[PDB]
């Protein structure tokens, strides 16, 4: 029915906690997906 | 109250399963022997008359 696209920069320590169920800074104060979540994770180093 | 949800609850659903299946055999037999004293009381109810 619709699509999110969620975008946003992190670090490479913290893009394990962009999952469903994960603790952190990040999962915990900046961004915190749901147990049940539906979707997809990508991420690719951007130094350039 | 220790554990996180995304981990607790795997431990919370085992147990459910365990505890859910002990429920579900102590119903069962009691549902035997309700059979039993049911023919049994058959039996008692022939005997009165």
């Amino acid at each position: 029915t619709n699509v999110y696209a969620d975008s946003f920069v992190i670090r490479g320590d913290e893009v394990r906690q962009i999952a469903p169920g994960q603790t952190g800074k990040i999962a915990d104060y900046n961004y915190k997906l749901p147990d049940d979540f539906t979707g997809c994770v990508i991420a690719w180093n951007s130094n350039n | 109250s220790r554990l996180d949800p995304p981990e607790a609850e795997v431990q919370i659903d085992r147990l459910i399963t365990g505890r859910l299946q002990s429920l579900q055999t102590y119903v069962t037999q009691q549902l035997i022997r309700a059979a039993e004293i049911r023919a049994s009381a058959n039996l008692a109810a022939t005997k009165m008359s």
